């Protein structure tokens, strides 16, 4: 699919992903979720090839649910995020691989901080304030290099969310038709129901 | 030891043989073919009163066309079940039709002599395959462990089979209604059973062309058990 | 005790058991015969009638390999078809890479190695036939016998089966009155003679006589069975002597 | 690869491998079920021949499948490791192709079907274990609780026990427990399967394991102090 | 055919033997004695070569073996595992170690995988254990020399001096009282010619004695000149008549 | 008692089944004599044809392995059969991978590594058979390795193999105490033919005609046999002094 | 005795048991007759039920055209042989436009039957089969034995009480191979077989099964009323 | 066949008991004795070599304690070559783990995992068991400092306070007596040492006999410490305690 954004404000992370689907000429659908719940405090949104990206995402949120089971514990955010790079480092080097690229929004309950890592189809992963995948970063970042500050709370990440959406809809060729936004936090996940 | 295909000096699969005593203790099960229908009972037998009877199943469907009883070591017939019910379904998407009951019958028991050193031993229970095709019309087999399998006008299997069968080979005439067949399975059933029969410990399904292989309520055999104690007084 | 239960086992005295078991059923087998001659090989079988209704002539015991080697044998009947199929598969392979076709002892110990490698093992039990064969190459006629255990020679004559003993006293015989050689035709007649008296053995049953013969001046140096005039003329030699 | 038959038939139409598992089950420490109207309960006996024992990384008799589905047996502790491990794997794979959790008829169901390929697969025995599986079905408030054995047959129950000494315990169940009303709250349940498992245990201290499952994947283990006060409840009670 | 004995052949009894594994160390035990000595600046292994008969050659079969160009391996028991074995452990130096890092394994790591091949013998399916227990001696950079015994069972074990085999008994209590830490390589030496006598009935001389030392680099054996780090095997076998001579000062 | 079947321990620390394969390397009840000249190496082996219908010139229990490597085998002739395809094949796949020719000694050695398998492995038995190589190595010279059941092998100076092995070996240990050299100090193979044969004939006691023996020698470059005339030349020589 | 736990196992006098003990089951097996003239062959096979409420198990199995069998022991066992023949004859069929002959068939069943005789882990067949065809050179009949035996015949029965029908055909030789052109008279003559092989039951309706194959006759099974005419 | 020559090593008895894991449990029974006990700010390992010699060249031999990774060790009780497997077995997992997820591997699913292994070859396969018993102790984040065994059987179980191998019996009877959950680990290394003094079947206990090891937060500040005692260090551990 398209956008996928994600900022890392003082005491949560904010996810932003894209609504449209587009098959060629017709837009499909207008309110396509682009992201799976890992586990309670870990979120993850995709982008990339049909097909895959569901497949894939779908199929880490398996694993990761299985590991919750079977220990009765919550993987913290980097090691999630480690075991989805090393799925795509793997897939890189297979018959076929896995055309997906994905941000990973966790709260961590040890350490009391929030996390975002980015990962591309390749598998490399590095953890940021905020990152984005495809054409995203190219309008997006140069606002995000100005406003953003480490202590920010998470209004003021909606605010300069919201700044970079709006930039998005004035230079972006393509109707992405808005975005579905998602805070993790201490309390977990939840969806901001009016952006 | 001594090989699990081994022969008897009679000329007989000794693990086969041991097979069909497993069958014998097994809880009893009974099949009777009429020109309107076929009818399958079985003993349910739970271990304990706490046991919720109703869990017990040992009748299944097949298909739409066909059902199926059981008898012995009843864990072993459930890959007998999924491999019938994938070959009756396999058979509809090659050939878009139904599959005869023969053929069905024919495909279960060609599981049964895979066996060696495939599975480690044979199969430890025996099937009554009742069902209705527009060939050969309303059809019962008898399936076992051998491989071998005789179509019958009227079966039972189990601990209570020989004294079944021979109320069986009294009982059965070529004229028997549906109603009459359903009496006749309850009544040996009750005959043979070690507990006093009632509806939840025992179950009555049937076959019929119109509306396929269905299992009986408790509330319809309860009716059907009054129908025959009333009959069984009458005279 | 306990070491002629299972194949491959040495016995305290170095003995395979099994293999002296596999003898026993080969012992107990019809006599199966073969002759070298001047330029070739003739090889001759006695067939029980077991019953009227067995058609004559029809129930076949010699087999060809290739076209230039026959085989017989006594024994278990079909562990000897198993072991010229596996003869046949050996010609074709050599041939195949080789162009010429197989020379027969180079036949021979494909067969003798494939025999041992059944004396190797307990999960395989050894082969119940002792196999007369034999044939025409470039470098003239060859005559072999094959036991059970694997081991083969070279014959000048060969007899395996119930009336062995008597027939190998007549071929050593035909040694010692023919030091200069015999000829294919001379060695149909003798052949029938031999399983003729052999069948003194097996004399409750009647008995076919079955021949076949590799030459390279009577068979062009192909594998062909006797039949008709020449069949006869050597049962009614044989016949003769006997009475 | 090792392909010898070891569960076999006998001239009397029995296999001992199953049947000598199953006598490795009435070894295992004794395990009960028990449903109230809204709840099932699982208890479980804990044998004080260990003390010394650290309480809390030592496994834990009862384990979760799935959020709504729990797992207790009696036998081999080893093997009941690998049963769970499946069942757990199977639960996401249902809900992976499936889009919804597995029923506890469905859990029940597999975990049984692997019970019975091990009696008649070459090269392998059969597991020394029977379990007893409860919970809630998705969006469904009628209590399940399932038995399996060693010979892979399954059915449902009202209420159940396995292991050591679930002879007597049963014998308490079947003349406890009314069908026509069952324990009508947590407490009573909780209460019944306490009872049940002091005609066995020896000391109620920490030789009594329960956990309640409630429908909606609300499943918690009572701690010492909790079970430790129905303990003094019932005998005070005895006590006339 | 296939080899349908997947099974172990090797199994605890009632007690908790292996019987198998006992019934190797029975025949090490019944085999020719061989000893090891640690020294400061060196080690030595040695052993008596019984030749089976005298049209025989005995230069022929070796006994004491190179493993690598500074670790040796001589043995006590059946002389065909031993041959076998020695093959397995000039192999595995190369496949896993040699191949990857570039350098020849320390010691006590080829004794590792040595024991790893002996242990597997005494569980895999359709094997008997190997008949042997072997005596390896070794120096390294950073572990400097060393000397291990390796059983039947797997189990290996770090050794100042020791023996196996026919008369160890008589000789390990010989060597006890004559190691100290203080020792030079010529000592060792000399101690091993003498604790081997014992155990000798026959010929003692060196035609009938196999001895091999691991010391100082022999840069002569390296077989070329020109790079200075390489400096020779530190395995070295002696000759008979390098034998000989130390069986005057006797 | 299934230690005696199969070749895993007794409780003694013996392997049965191996020692059982050495009672059957005597079965053939024959005798073979082997030694060393100074160009050549002599393998001399007793021929027995007890059965008048047997073509005596298929009787052989020596094979020519490869050019340079000749093999006789003490045991049932199925099993020397078999070692000798082995043989054969082992020899021939050496040279295609390594470019020349197979040593006598590394051949031994390998078919010793493979005897060696059949002690340690349950499903193969032992062969049977005891195997005696012989060669003028390039580098090593004349050459006898010897190989048997229990997967031993040695280098000898001479050696002997059969039921009355020791006799033989005795004799040949009395001639190399006088000699005190490791070899017959001989030019001519035949020579030492000669020698071999008349060694035989003072151990085992016995005479023998042309058809009584097998011969086989080793020069640089080749392995030969020696047909029955080539044998009856050597006879008449050593009747004649 | 302790050489028949397994069929890779010789017994001290060269005999393999449970080879025998497989030949046992044939004996065991109901009665079935074939013999042929030089126009047609016939298989005439008495069914065996298990009760009056059963059906009569079937004895003869169709494997192509021109060529069939009747069975008589393990009945997955003929299964299983008889499947192997179908696609023998089919593969003859569809690679070489070639009917497979009788005598070929008989040869490759052997050797099927052999490798199960010889290898570890395996069992004999328990089920003996007369094999009916008509090919390029006539009417054949064959025996198969588990042992791997397969013998070419005129006439032949197996199963309990086979002497007898045996006998009779021995007698009969000379007159019923001359039953050429009249397939009602041969089935009479094999009817007349197998009834020397009855004891205290007759041959019914749904007891009798009979199988003809000739000149210009396909193989064709006739059951139940089809059989009332010779009865 | 084969068959014939199968000691079938994955049955059930008459009274539902594992032969071999039974006869490895015996086997297991006369090897050196190895104590575990955890205290609060630590966790001591203790175990005696068998018979020795003094030609043993000690300061190089390792046969009871062995390191898994840099926050667990195990002591060994049984064959040792048997061990050694499994020791390599389980370094590699706790690799794969660290690789797979960038932290260290929790110290219960090492156990689980390694646990899971032996149990196979109780229930498949017709090799024999494993004739070893581990006691492992480690640290992580989760439940801090951790005591574990396990046996041929698979079955694994937590402690306070652990013995394995000859005499556990005596072992933990003396363990039961003294041991106290405020303990510390220099009273823990005192009462291990007084455990081996007491059921040890040599005459008297000495540094040569003895492997000892530490796993402490003595490490200085937020992280964990391994310390396999050397034989100079287990000989001043002896004096201080005073039992040499």
């Amino acid at each position: 699919m398209d956008i996928i954004l994600g900022i890392r404000v003082q005491d949560s992370v904010i996810l932003a992903s894209s609504k449209a689907v587009t098959r060629g000429i017709s837009v499909l659908k207008d309110s396509d979720d682009k992201t799976r719940q890992l586990s309670p405090h870990t979120l993850m949104s995709f982008a990339g090839e049909a097909g895959d990206t569901v497949q894939f995402a779908e199929y880490i949120q398996a694993n990761i649910q299985l590991y919750s089971i079977r220990e009765d514990y919550e993987l913290s955010p980097q090691a999630v995020s480690s075991f989805v790079r090393q799925e795509l480092a793997k897939s890189i080097r297979s018959r076929r691989p896995y055309q997906v690229n994905v941000l990973i929004g966790g709260y961590d309950k040890k350490k009391n901080k929030p996390e975002l890592y980015q990962i591309d189809y390749l598998g490399t992963k590095v953890e940021l304030p905020y990152g984005a995948h495809g054409y995203s970063g190219f309008y997006t970042f140069s606002l995000l290099d100005h406003h953003y500050r480490p202590d920010m709370t998470t209004e003021e990440g909606l605010d300069l969310l919201k700044l970079c959406v709006q930039e998005l809809e004035k230079r972006m060729p393509m109707d992405f038709k808005g975005v579905i936004v998602k805070i993790v936090d201490k309390d977990g996940i939840r969806q901001v129901d009016d952006f | 030891d001594r090989g699990v295909s081994t022969f008897s000096p009679e000329g007989r699969l000794f693990q086969v043989e041991y097979s069909l005593e497993a069958i014998k203790l097994g809880s009893t099960a009974i099949g009777i073919a009429t020109k309107e229908g076929v009818v399958l009972g079985v003993e349910k037998r739970a271990t304990s009163p706490l046991l919720e009877s109703d869990s017990i199943e040992k009748i299944v469907e097949i298909d739409r066309h066909i059902g199926c009883a059981m008898s012995g070591l009843t864990a072993d017939a459930r890959s007998m079940i999924e491999h019938a019910r994938t070959a009756a379904v396999t058979h509809n998407l090659y050939y878009d039709e139904d599959i005869n009951v023969e053929s069905l019958t024919q495909s279960v028991c060609d599981l049964a002599l895979r066996f060696g050193e495939l599975m480690s031993r044979p199969f430890g229970v025996a099937l009554l395959i009742a069902g209705h095709d527009a060939d050969d019309g309303y059809q019962l087999f008898h399936a076992e462990p051998s491989g071998t399998f005789y179509r019958y006008n009227a079966k039972a299997i189990g601990s209570g089979s020989e004294g079944a069968q021979a109320e069986l080979l009294n009982e059965w005439h070529s004229s028997l209604t549906l109603k009459e067949a359903e009496l006749l399975v309850l009544k040996i059933l009750k005959q043979v059973m070690e507990e006093k029969l009632d509806e939840n410990n025992a179950q009555l399904s049937c076959i019929t062309k119109q509306d396929g292989f269905k299992i009986y309520d408790n509330e319809k055999t309860a009716e059907l058990i009054k129908e025959l104690k009333e009959k069984e007084a009458a005279e | 005790t306990g070491y002629d239960l299972s194949n491959s086992v040495f016995s305290p005295d170095g003995r395979n058991f099994q293999v002296e078991y596999a003898v026993k059923a080969v012992e107990n087998g019809t006599t199966s015969i073969g002759i070298k001659c001047n330029d070739g090989v003739v090889f001759a079988v006695e067939k029980l009638i077991t019953s009227k209704l067995l058609v004559p002539q029809k129930n076949v015991k010699i087999q060809v390999v290739d076209r230039h080697i026959g085989c017989v044998y006594s024994g278990l009947i079909p562990d000897g078809r198993h072991l010229v199929n596996r003869g046949r598969e050996e010609a074709a392979s050599f041939k195949k890479l080789y162009k010429t076709p197989i020379p027969i002892p180079a036949f021979a110990d494909r067969l003798g190695q494939y025999v041992q490698a059944h004396t190797l093992y307990n999960s395989v039990r050894p082969f119940g036939v002792s196999t007369i064969f034999g044939g025409v190459d470039k470098n003239g006629a060859h005559l072999y016998m094959l036991e059970p255990s694997g081991s083969y020679w070279g014959y000048k004559g060969a007899a395996t089966g119930k009336g062995r003993q008597s027939a190998k006293a007549e071929l050593e015989k035909l040694v010692d009155h023919h030091p200069e050689g015999l000829s294919a035709r001379e060695a149909v007649k003798q052949a029938a003679k031999i399983i003729y008296l052999a069948h003194e053995d097996n004399k409750e049953k009647d008995f076919e006589l079955e021949i076949s013969w590799c030459s390279l001046s009577e068979t062009n140096g192909l594998h062909k069975f006797v039949k008709g005039d020449l069949l006869q003329e050597a049962i009614d030699f044989a016949q003769k002597e006997i009475n | 690869g090792y392909d010898r038959a070891l569960s076999i038939f006998s001239p009397d139409g029995h296999i001992f491998q199953v049947e000598y598992a199953l006598e490795a089950v009435k070894r295992g420490t004794c395990a009960v079920g028990v449903k109230g109207k809204n709840c099932v309960v699982l208890g479980c006996e804990r044998r004080s021949t260990l003390k010394l024992q650290d309480t809390r990384i030592t496994p834990s008799k009862v384990s979760k499948i799935d959020s709504h589905v729990v797992l207790s047996f009696s036998g081999l502790n080893a093997d009941s490791r690998i049963l769970i491990e499946k069942a757990r794997v199977e639960a996401q794979s249902h809900r992976l192709t499936l889009e919804d959790p597995v029923t506890v008829e469905y859990l029940t169901r597999y975990v049984a079907g692997v019970q019975q390929r091990y009696t008649q697969s070459g090269g392998v025995r059969p597991f020394g274990v029977s379990t007893l599986i409860a919970g809630f079905d998705p969006r469904d408030d009628e209590p399940k609780l399932y038995q399996t054995e060693p010979s892979g047959i399954y059915s449902s129950w009202s209420a159940q026990t396995i292991g050591r000494n679930s002879k007597t315990v049963r014998e308490f169940l079947e003349k406890n427990y009314d069908r026509k009303e069952p324990p009508a709250t947590v407490e009573e349940c909780v209460k019944l399967t306490v009872r049940s498992l002091l005609e066995v245990v020896q000391t109620g201290a920490k030789n009594i394991e329960i956990t309640v499952v409630k429908p909606d994947s609300d499943i918690v283990a009572l701690s010492s102090e909790e079970i430790n006060q129905y303990v003094t409840q019932i005998e005070q009670e005895k006590q006339e | 055919m296939t080899d349908r004995y997947s099974f172990s052949l090797t199994t605890f009894s009632p007690s908790g033997k292996l019987g198998q594994i006992d019934y190797a160390l029975t025949a090490v035990k019944q085999g020719v004695t061989s000893l090891g000595i640690k020294a400061t600046n060196g080690v030595v292994i040695a052993t008596e070569k019984k030749s089976s008969s005298p049209l025989a050659m005995s230069e022929t079969l070796s006994k004491v073996s190179l493993l690598t160009p500074d670790i040796g391996a001589v043995y006590s028991g059946m002389g065909p595992d031993y041959r076998v074995l020695v093959d397995k452990s000039r192999k595995v130096a190369h496949t896993s170690y040699k191949r990857i890092y570039g350098e020849y394994p320390p010691t006590k790591l080829l004794v590792s995988e040595v024991a790893k091949i002996m242990q597997e013998a005494t569980q895999s399916g359709g094997v008997r254990p190997f008949g042997v227990s072997l005596l390896i001696a070794g120096h390294d950079e950073f572990n400097g020399f060393s000397l291990y015994q390796v059983d039947p069972s797997g189990s290996y074990f770090p050794w100042k001096a020791t023996a196996i085999g026919k008369g160890s008994v008589a000789a390990k209590t010989f060597l006890e009282k004559r190691w100290n830490d203080e020792l030079e390589l010529e000592d060792a030496i000399h101690i091993a010619l003498l604790t081997l006598k014992e155990s000798v009935e026959g010929e003692f001389n060196g035609d009938t004695i196999e001895l091999a030392i691991i010391g100082d680099e022999n840069p002569d054996l390296l077989g070329y000149t020109g790079i200075p780090t390489d400096k020779g095997p530190r395995f070295r076998k002696l000759t008979s008549q390098e034998i000989n001579d130390r069986l005057e000062a006797l | 008692g299934y230690d005696r079947h199969i070749t895993i321990f007794s409780p003694e620390g013996r392997l049965y089944q191996v020692e059982y394969a050495f009672k059957a390397t005597n079965q053939t009840n024959i005798n073979s004599l082997a030694v060393r000249g100074k160009d050549c190496t002599v393998v001399i082996s007793q021929k027995k044809v007890p059965d008048k219908l047997l073509d005596p010139t298929t009787v052989s229990y020596i094979f020519c392995i490869s050019r340079t490597i000749g093999m006789v085998v003490n045991g049932p002739i199925p099993d020397a059969r078999n070692a000798a395809l082995r043989a054969k094949a082992e020899a021939a796949e050496f040279r295609y991978k390594y470019g020349y020719d197979m040593p006598c000694d590394v051949l031994a050695k390998r078919m010793a590594n493979l005897s060696q398998i059949y002690t340690q492995r349950a499903y193969m038995r032992p062969l049977g058979v005891i195997l005696t190589f012989v060669s003028v190595d390039e580098e090593l010279g004349p050459s006898i390795y010897k190989t048997d059941p229990a997967g031993y092998y040695v280098g000898y100076k001479a050696t002997a193999t059969g039921p009355k092995q020791q006799e033989i070996t005795t004799n040949l240990e009395n001639h190399f105490k006088k000699s005190k050299i490791d070899h017959i100090n001989e030019e001519s193979w035949e020579k030492v033919v000669e020698f071999a044969i008349t060694h035989m004939i003072d151990a085992l006691g016995t005479e023998f005609s042309k058809n009584d023996l097998e011969v086989g020698v080793a020069t640089k470059d080749k392995f030969f046999t020696l047909s029955a005339e080539n044998i009856e030349e050597r006879l008449v020589a050593i009747a004649e002094q | 005795n302790n050489y028949d736990g397994d069929t890779v196992t010789f017994s001290p006098t060269g005999r393999l048991f449970q080879v025998e003990y497989a030949l046992e089951a044939i004996k065991q097996g109901s009665v079935t007759v074939g013999l042929r003239s030089n126009t047609h062959a016939v298989l005439v096979a008495l069914k065996r039920n298990a009760d009056e409420l059963s059906s009569y198990q079937k004895k003869i199995i169709k494997c192509d055209e021109h060529m069939g069998l009747s069975l008589a022991g393990l009945a997955p066992d003929a299964r299983v042989l008889s499947n192997y023949l179908r696609q023998q004859c089919n593969y003859s069929s569809l690679v070489f436009n070639r009917k497979l002959a009788v005598e070929r068939a008989g040869h490759l069943l052997c050797d099927k039957a052999q490798k199960n005789t010889q290898s570890y882990g395996g069992r004999p067949y328990g089920v003996g089969l007369l094999i009916i065809g008509y090919d390029k050179s006539g009417a054949h009949l064959l025996e198969f034995q588990p042992s791997g035996n397969v013998t070419e015949l005129y006439g032949t029965a197996i199963g309990a009480r086979s002497q007898g029908a045996k006998t009779y055909l021995e007698r009969t030789l000379d007159t019923f191979i001359k039953i050429d052109g009249n397939p009602d008279e041969l089935i009479k003559a094999g009817v007349e077989a197998i009834s020397q092989s009855l004891r205290d039951e007759s041959l019914t309706v749904d007891n009798l099964s009979i199988a003809i194959v000739g000149k210009d006759t396909p193989f064709t099974i006739y059951d139940g009323e089809a059989v009332a005419k010779y009865i | 066949g084969s068959r014939r020559y199968d000691s079938r090593t994955t049955i059930f008895s008459p009274e539902g008991r594992l032969y071999q894991v039974e006869y490895a449990l015996e086997s297991i029974s006369h090897a050196g004795t190895a104590i575990g006990i955890m205290a609060s700010d630590g966790i001591v390992l203790a175990a005696e070599r068998k018979v020795t010699s003094t030609l043993l060249e000690q300061d190089t031999s390792t046969e009871k304690l062995y390191k898994l990774n840099d926050k667990i060790a195990v002591a060994v009780a049984g064959l040792t070559a048997d061990a050694e497997i499994l020791i390599n077995t389980a370094r590699i997992h706790a690799q794969n783990y660290l690789k797979t997820y960038n932290e260290d591997i929790p110290v219960e699913i090492l156990v689980r995992r390694l646990s899971d292994i032996k149990q196979g070859y109780t229930q498949h396969g017709g090799l024999r068991p494993f004739g070893v018993s581990f006691i492992y102790a480690g640290y992580d984040d989760r439940y801090g400092y951790q005591l574990y065994t396990s046996n041929p059987s698979g079955n694994y179980t937590g402690w306070k306070a652990i013995s394995v191998g000859a005499n556990t019996s005596a072992a933990q009877t003396l363990l039961q007596m003294d041991y106290k959950d405020d303990m510390k680990v220099d009273d823990a290394i005192e009462l291990a040492l007084k455990t081996l003094s007491k059921t040890t079947d040599s005459s008297a206990l000495t540094y040569d006999r003895l492997e000892f090891a530490t796993i402490r937060k003595g490490a200085n500040d937020g992280e964990v410490y391994q310390k396999i005692f050397k034989p100079q260090e287990i000989k001043d551990i002896l004096v201080k305690t005073g039992i040499t």
